[PDB]
Formats: structure tokens, C-alpha cells, sequence
């Protein structure tokens, strides 16, 4: 019967949840901010 | 077959109950921090 359509649904839920997890963790910014062309940060070095 | 179906349903319900338990814990924490008081942790009680 529906045992493995249930299993496919469960795997589909896991994949969708993983996509949501990554989006929630990283997409916290409405706009993509861009670093200034000059690295004049008062002596702090962010090249790394 | 029927017992395997019932056990799969019970296990899936237990996993969903764990997810709802986590969501309810988050809701209780939000009620305590945002509603019962003022929260200084940003984005815990909405953007801004
Ligand atoms: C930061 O360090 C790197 C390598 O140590 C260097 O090339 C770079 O010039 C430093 N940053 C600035 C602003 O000098």
C-alpha cells in the first residue's frame, strides 16, 4: 500500500526542511551589502 | 502489516510531537521574553 509513498513524502519533507534551514541561517539580510572599495578600517585588517 | 503501519504512524507522530514541543518551547520563551517583558536580543521578537 502507501508505506513507501509515505517514505517518499518523509524524504521530501527532510529535503525541503534542509533548504529552509540554510535559507533561515544565511538569508537574514533583505539587501546584499557590498564592502567599500577602500579598506580604510582604522587599522583593522579584514583581508582574511 | 497493520502493526507495522500503526508503529510507523506512532513513530512519525512522536517525531512531529517533538517538533511541536520545540515550537511550543520557543513560543513559551517568546511569551516570557517579548510579552511578559522587553527583549534586548535582536530579531527574537521581530525585525527592529
Ligand atoms: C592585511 O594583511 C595582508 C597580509 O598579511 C596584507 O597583504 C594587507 O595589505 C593587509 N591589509 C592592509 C589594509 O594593509
Amino acid at each position: 500500500g502507501s508505506f513507501c509513498t509515505q517514505l517518499n513524502r518523509a524524504l521530501t519533507g527532510i529535503a525541503v526542511e534542509q533548504d529552509k534551514n540554510t535559507q533561515e541561517v544565511f538569508a537574514q539580510v533583505k539587501q546584499i551589502y557590498k564592502t567599500p572599495p577602500i579598506k580604510d578600517f582604522g587599522g583593522f585588517n579584514f583581508s582574511q | 502489516g497493520r502493526l507495522q503501519s500503526l508503529q510507523t504512524y506512532v513513530t512519525q507522530q512522536l517525531i512531529r510531537a517533538a517538533e511541536i514541543r520545540a515550537s511550543a518551547n520557543l513560543a513559551a520563551t517568546k511569551m516570557s521574553e517579548c510579552v511578559l517583558g522587553q527583549s534586548k536580543r535582536v530579531d527574537f521578537c521581530g525585525k527592529g
